[PDB]
């Protein structure tokens, strides 16, 4: 098998077992990793299902490649410790993590200078007796309040709101989207996800506002 | 579709999918016709222009003749292209010699045996090549050939375009025959295949059906018995479908094996299972459901409704199959199970004997008989059939045609006339066959692979002449032993002799051993098909009417057997010994050797013992039974046994015809001279062999009988006799055997010798890589290590060891195949088998020849009680060796007071002829008449023993 | 034991072809001229491959150059829908791939003109569709268009061929279905010579015939090169005749 | 495990010869059940650099 690892005798394999409009909720915390230079923490529960995951910066790294007139963003999302999302599943959110902030962060300031993000979907609670969708517009809050924390050029507190396995990402309080995702629901429910996206959008922006000018 | 090439050829696409595993493998082949395609005929002369060379550089043999049977016209001149089925139904008609000597084979009927039976596709792989002046058998490759063939058709089954591809193929043929009259006869019994060719749909074509054929013979009167084909009580059922019986493999739903039908209950069988520990019974005639012993079949288990104390989900069965093996552990109540599919049928082809009251004397015509068949074990088969008249009193050959719905007993045709009841050539023959003996000549292909001479060859004398050396590259090794002085102890009625041997006396103290055998191998090469039946006769048999022989008759009697002053290539072996018999070296060697006489049995006893004959040979036959002993003992003292059985050999008076002198084989001194040093070929070179090849040598393993075989005699030597065996070692147990002799009979100690035979274990021969060491054992002659070495003839088993010898001198890079465990499993049990085939014949060979003496030459003798039973007591005469039981009523009268003990094993009464209150014990002596009377439901010549 | 028929008696294989016979051979020319210079497909009976070439020009790294002569590289890919039965896991760092990879780099180590071609690149694309059997001797007649595909300097014609053995029967140009059957030997025969420059044996292989063996495949080989080269002139000749 | 588990013995075909693969008892954690872990205390250490 793997050389590299401990990973036991191979004929033993893990333990079996059978059958024998709601609130969410944060807790976001920065500057607590001497590593990184920006940091954020993020507790989210809602109604069958807890959530915490960790955003963590590295930059601005050296670039070993070549010149470049500005900055370059890495994004990693990294499973914790008891859910398990696909490797390709993983990435193809990395994918549309990136082109946000390609709408966010003043590149121009940094020439030939990396940036790093590692997020960690670290433990996730789903009680409930396109389960990657529910939990992509909290990583763009947990992103930006440790870009943040780092302090890098940021043009807009800009996130994300939910309605029923769609993401909507906003700027300007919400006057102009920067990020769409959809996934199956009905047909023409546009207008009211539109809504009801926004005001948790609406919520969650004053919330990590909070979370800063009170520090 | 379809593309070209350059060459004028063609090239499309043949595609399917595998069904393999219940898969969906789609399987895509290219496929290409060529425009060189022969019609392989003698009249036609233009497609022996087109004939090209092998990569082996030959133009192949155009053999169907100008000639055929003509016929009635619009018949004239033909010839016979078949139908599968035709074969299918009647492929021992195809082997009539008398008939149907020059058929097409197409590629698509060649392909259909191939798809439907292996063995059966053999036998027209065999025929096709062993076609003779008589008979010619080509195979057309049809869909090979562009010009007959076809495509898929649309909206079309496979079966559809077969019978046109075939109607396509007889198309061409006879438009490339008009030029010659010979016409094209296609056969079938496809009655919808008998239904488009009525308004005559395309071609102007010979579409006959069997019988519309056989009914256009000259001599179809001796054949049409060989054409194959209420009756009701309550119907049989059937037997599962395809998918059902693969649907049920897997789940562990069904179980095969193999199933054996009692013949003292002919309708209750048992079958060994590999999940299974206990003999599983199947009770019920529906439940053995129209199969035959010694099938392979497909078992389902029973309810336990129907479980024997002495559903519809496979859900319920396989929980009720762990509660079999509960059961199994109970042996209070066991299960049952029946037959719900079979594997395979053991069918062939079977001989056996009419019943009187099936035939009518006075009908002519066709009638139904039931054959009583030799296997005791299977049912009567209803033949209807013309000439039963004739063959009631005759031998015949079957063969089982099929069983239907309806039928109780099958339908099947009769295949070869053979000839009168207890006539001595006829039961000479099925001895042979229903013991599965090869007796049949050698074929032409076999005739092509002896060496070119003759009998006005010899060996040359020049071991260095160019083009003897052009004549043997390995010349090399090739010493001269001419100048050696041989002489072998062998029969009067021999002429397959295999030793050659002298002996020399070195004056360092000691005495030079030169052993000689056959080289045939030189000559028998892995490639030539006379091997091949060196592998499919196996062996030689030995009977006192004939020996048939598995060479040539040329080859192993003259021209490699080694006889006096002849030059003959043998395989040499060199051994110096003191006169402690303890070996200094041996010399693993060809050569070619030049002897003296090749004895009798008595006449190298007119030359050990006369002190007569004292020339420097004798002196060296006379260095030989003096160390010979040293062999007897320090084998024995090994510990080996050493029975006595004189199997009687049946001396049938030289004046008269069938025989009536019963005779004893006699073993004097010359057979302890030679046998002890063949067993030291058959281990010393075996003891070089392991050496040289541990993975793929020929051995020969014997195990221990053990006491379970021999407590049920040592009650018998208990409770009667006060005597026991020890069984703690072969020596110790065969000096508790040498202690088992009573003095006022010394033969004792030879009845007993003749009666531990029965449970002594089956050595076979095997390849060293299937098993360990002290499991080259040889339990009987107490050596670790055996083969068998010492004569090619009669044991193919030798041969190959000369042929893994052949590397171990370095002669020769050795053969593939003699070193492919895969191809040895495969021959180290059929080589036994074939030795089983052997003796079952050779006490056989007795047997009838026994069969005839007690026919009319009854006597008063003594017969020995081998068996008190309850039902009787079974005698045996030691001047006869044949058995019969003295049931209890012709045993004695009054059985009420016939008292049987199984402790005692005495069987206490007051006779038949008397009254006095006879104590029945074992082993004492007794008055006997004998006689023998052929059992007229069984045919069996049973000796007739009645007490006296 | 097999429950089909290897080789007739009458002389015919599984098609019925003759012991000394190919299969239907179709090279093509610049199929591909928008990917790159070197663009050539073949079709040897089922084995059918994409070959494609790129060169000679600038590396990605500084490192990865030199100053004397080209490079070569080797990309195989061998698609999970190759064969009948798909294979589970892919293949790009499989040992048994790299051997070839490595074989056909000496095998062209020695037509290139390395030398005039210095500081530069060459790069050899492989995409194996259809496989039918004969799967080494099929690449390198691949490579052999795609070079000359986009005329790189070279001395000669290398031609590639599987010739198998039934017990003693030479067999040109044998199959996937056959291969399992025998023991089969590949030779990369170059030009009209008789040097070699690929000879690989896995079967197990009884001597004596060899010498035999080697003789065969030379006779099939040059009829490659033959078939090769017209293929091109009838191409060769639509040029010219249409550009002109 | 299961009282009798369905996945019992199973039998596979060698060139003539056959085995038996032994039954596959797939033992099954309970959702609920549950005992604690039996440990060596008095061992058990702690670390310091």
């Amino acid at each position: 098998q793997d050389r590299r690892r401990l990973l036991g005798p191979a004929a033993a394999k893990p333990m079996a077992f059978s059958n024998t409009e709601s609130e969410q909720e944060l807790s976001l915390h920065t500057g607590f990793i001497e590593n990184c230079n920006g940091s954020a923490l993020v507790e989210a529960r809602s109604l069958g299902h807890q959530t915490s995951l960790i955003s963590a910066v590295y930059g601005p790294r050296s670039i070993r490649g070549s010149f470049t007139s500005q900055g370059t963003i890495s994004i990693q999302l990294k499973n914790g410790l008891l859910e398990k999302y696909n490797t390709n599943e993983l990435k193809e959110v990395s994918s549309f993590l990136m082109g946000i902030f390609n709408s966010v962060v003043n590149l121009s300031r940094y020439p030939k200078s990396g940036i790093d993000i590692f997020v960690y979907l670290t433990y996730d609670k789903d009680l409930t007796n396109s389960q990657i969708s529910s939990l992509i517009p909290h990583c763009i809050t947990s992103i930006t309040l440790a870009l943040a924390d780092a302090g890098i050029e940021l043009v807009d507190m800009a996130g994300a709101g939910e309605a029923n396995g769609t993401v909507v990402s906003f700027i300007k309080n919400g006057e102009e989207i920067v990020g769409f995702w959809k996934d199956d629901g009905d047909d023409e429910d546009l207008l009211e996800c539109l809504d009801r996206c926004k005001e948790q959008y609406n919520r969650y922006r004053d919330l990590m506002i909070s979370c800063l000018m009170n520090q | 579709r379809r593309k070209r090439l350059a060459d004028g050829l063609s090239v499309t696409q043949k595609v399917f999918v595998r069904s393999r595993n219940g898969g969906a493998t789609k399987i895509v082949r290219e496929h290409y016709l060529r425009s060189d395609i022969p019609c392989l005929s003698r009249s036609c002369t233009k497609c022996p222009q087109i004939v090209v060379p092998d990569a082996q550089n030959e133009l192949p043999k155009f053999i169907l003749s100008d000639s055929p049977l003509e016929l009635s016209a619009p018949i004239g001149k033909h010839y016979v292209v078949l139908d599968t089925n035709v074969v299918l139904q009647a492929i021992d008609l195809l082997e009539n010699p008398n008939c149907f000597f020059d058929v097409i084979v197409p590629q698509i009927v060649l392909d259909e045996v191939r798809n439907k039976s292996y063995p059966v596709y053999t036998r027209l792989r065999t025929l096709c090549r062993d076609s003779d002046d008589h008979k010619r058998f080509i195979v057309f490759h049809n869909e090979f050939s562009e010009h007959t063939f076809v495509e898929r058709l649309p909206n079309e089954t496979i079966n559809d375009r077969n019978n046109r591809a075939i109607r396509k193929t007889c198309q061409w043929y006879s438009e490339h025959l008009k030029p010659y009259d010979i016409n094209v006869v296609l056969v079938t019994n496809d009655r919808l295949n008998r239904e488009a060719a009525t308004k005559e749909v395309e071609s102007n074509i010979i579409t006959k059906s069997l019988v519309q054929y056989i009914e256009l013979l000259p001599n179809a009167d001796d054949i049409r018995d060989s054409i194959p084909q209420t009756f009701s009580d309550f119907t049989f059922p059937e037997y599962y479908s395809t998918a059902r019986v693969m649907g049920g493999l897997k789940n562990g739903v069904l179980y095969q094996g193999n199933i054996q039908i009692s013949e003292y209950n002919f309708l209750e069988g048992s079958v060994s299972l590999p999940r299974f520990s206990k003999p599983v019974l199947i009770v019920g005639q529906k439940n053995l459901n129209r199969a035959f012993n010694g099938d392979q079949v497909i078992v389902e288990l029973l309810p336990q409704s129907e479980w024997k104390a002495p559903v519809i989900s496979d859900k319920q069965r396989r929980l009720l199959a762990k509660d079999a093996m509960i059961a199994q552990r109970s042996k209070k109540i066991q299960p049952t199970a029946k037959v719900v599919y079979i594997q395979r049928r053991s069918w062939r082809q079977y001989v056996g004997q009419l019943a009187p009251s099936s035939v009518d004397p006075q009908s002519s015509s066709t009638q139904n008989v039931f054959v009583i068949l030799m296997d005791k074990c299977l049912p009567k088969v209803r033949i209807r059939t013309r000439r039963a008249a004739e063959l009631l009193d005759k031998r015949i050959v079957i063969s089982i045609d099929s069983w239907p719905t309806t039928h109780k007993y099958p339908l099947g045709h009769f295949v070869r006339d053979l000839g009168t009841i207890e006539s001595a050539q006829a039961e000479t023959e099925a001895l042979l066959l229903e013991h599965d003996v090869e007796y049949r000549p050698f074929s032409k292909k076999v005739l092509e692979c002896l060496p070119a001479e003759g009998h006005d060859w010899k060996a040359p004398t020049k071991l260095d002449d160019p083009e003897a050396v052009s004549k043997d590259p390995l010349l090399t090794k090739r010493k001269d032993l001419r100048d050696k002085l041989i002489c072998s102890i062998d029969p009067p009625g021999c002429v397959d002799i295999n030793d050659a041997l002298h002996a020399k006396k070195l004056p360092n103290g000691n005495w030079e051993v030169g052993v000689h055998i056959a080289d045939v191998t030189h000559f028998v090469k892995p490639g030539t098909a006379l091997d091949a039946e060196g592998a499919a006769r196996g062996t030689s048999v030995y009977l006192v009417d004939k020996r048939i022989d598995m060479l040539p008759m040329l080859l192993g009697t003259d021209l490699c057997s080694l006889k006096p002053y002849v030059d003959r290539f043998a395989f040499s072996v060199i051994w110096e010994l003191d006169d402690s018999a303890n070996i200094v070296n041996v010399n693993f060697m060809k050569s070619v050797i030049r002897s003296r006489e090749a004895f009798s049995y008595e006449q190298a006893q007119l030359r050990i013992d006369d002190k007569t004959q004292n020339d420097e040979l004798t002196m060296g036959m006379r260095a030989l039974l003096k160390l010979s002993v040293k062999l007897k003992q320090k084998r024995l003292e090994a510990g080996a046994l050493n029975l006595a059985s004189p199997e009687v050999k049946v001396h049938m008076d030289s004046e008269t015809s069938d025989p009536n002198e019963v005779e004893i084989k006699k073993l004097l001194a010359t057979n302890s001279l030679v046998e002890e040093f063949m067993l030291l070929a058959n281990i010393s070179v075996a003891r070089k062999i392991y050496d040289a090849f541990p993975q793929t040598a020929m051995l020969r393993r014997h195990a221990a009988p053990p006491s379970t075989n021999f407590e049920i005699l040592n009650e018998m030597l208990n409770t009667r006799k006060n005597m026991s065996i020890s069984l703690e070692s072969s020596k110790a147990l065969a000096d508790s055997l040498d202690r088992c002799v009573d003095p006022e009979d010394p033969y004792f100690n030879t009845l007993v010798r003749i009666m531990s035979t029965r449970c002594m274990m089956a050595a076979q021969y095997f390849y060293s890589g299937a098993y360990s060491y002290p499991d080259f054992r040889h339990y009987g002659l107490a050596v670790d290590i055996y083969t068998h070495f010492t004569s090619p003839i009669r044991r193919y088993c030798d041969v190959v060891a000369h042929r893994q010898l052949a590397g171990a001198i370095g002669y020769e890079p050795l053969s593939l195949t003699h070193r492919d465990k895969n191809k040895m499993d495969m021959i180290c049990r059929n080589i036994n088998r074939k030795h089983r085939n052997a003796q079952f014949a050779g006490r056989a060979s007795i047997e009838y020849y026994v069969g005839q003496v007690m026919r009319n030459n009854e006597s008063t003798e003594t017969g020995y009680v081998i068996k008190v039973f309850n039902n009787g007591i079974v005698v045996l005469v030691p001047k006869f060796g044949v058995e019969g039981l003295i049931r209890l009523d012709n045993l004695t009268e009054d059985p009420n007071s016939a008292a049987f003990d199984e402790v005692e094993y005495k069987l206490t009464f007051v006779p038949t002829n008397s009254d006095k209150p006879r104590d029945v014990y074992v082993f004492d002596k007794v008055e006997v008449q004998v006689r023998s009377v052929m059992d007229p439901i069984t045919s069996k010549r049973k000796a007739e023993l009645l007490l006296k | 034991m097999s429950r089909l028929e290897i080789y007739s008696p009458e002389g015919l294989r599984l098609d019925g072809r003759r012991w000394n016979e190919l299969r239907r051979f179709e090279s093509s020319i610049n199929t591909h001229p928008h990917a790159a210079d070197g663009s050539s497909y073949m079709e040897q009976g089922n084995n059918k491959i994409i070959t494609l070439v790129k060169g000679p020009k600038e590396p990605r790294l500084k490192s990865q150059m030199d100053t004397s002569k080209a490079l070569l590289n080797v990309s195989v890919n061998i698609t999970k829908f190759s064969k009948f039965e798909r294979s589970k896991s892919s293949h790009k760092n499989e040992r048994r791939v790299l051997e070839i990879q490595t074989s056909l780099v000496r095998m062209f180590e020695k037509n290139v003109m390395l030398n005039i071609y210095p500081r530069t690149v060459i790069d050899i694309e492989i995409h194996v569709l259809e496989q039918d059997g004969g799967i080494m001797g099929s690449l390198i007649n691949g490579i052999t268009l795609a070079l000359i595909d986009a005329g790189i300097s070279m001395f000669d014609y290398i031609s590639g061929i599987s010739v198998g053995l039934y017990d003693t029967t030479p067999l040109l140009d044998t199959n996937s279905l056959e291969e399992n059957a025998m023991s089969t030997v590949t030779l990369g025969v170059v030009g009209k010579s008789e040097k070699l420059s690929l000879l690989l044996v896995e079967d197990k292989i009884p001597l004596d015939r060899l010498e035999n063996v080697l003789a065969i495949g030379i006779a099939g080989a040059h009829r490659v090169r033959d078939l090769m080269d017209e293929e091109l002139r009838k191409h060769a000749q639509k040029r010219v005749s249409n550009a002109s | 495990i299961d009282e009798r588990a369905s996945d019992l013995r199973m039998t596979i075909r060698t060139r003539g010869r056959s085995a038996t693969i032994r039954e596959t008892y797939e033992i099954i954690c309970d959702q609920t059940k549950s005992v604690p872990l039996m440990i060596n205390a008095k061992n058990i250490a702690f670390a310091s650099n």
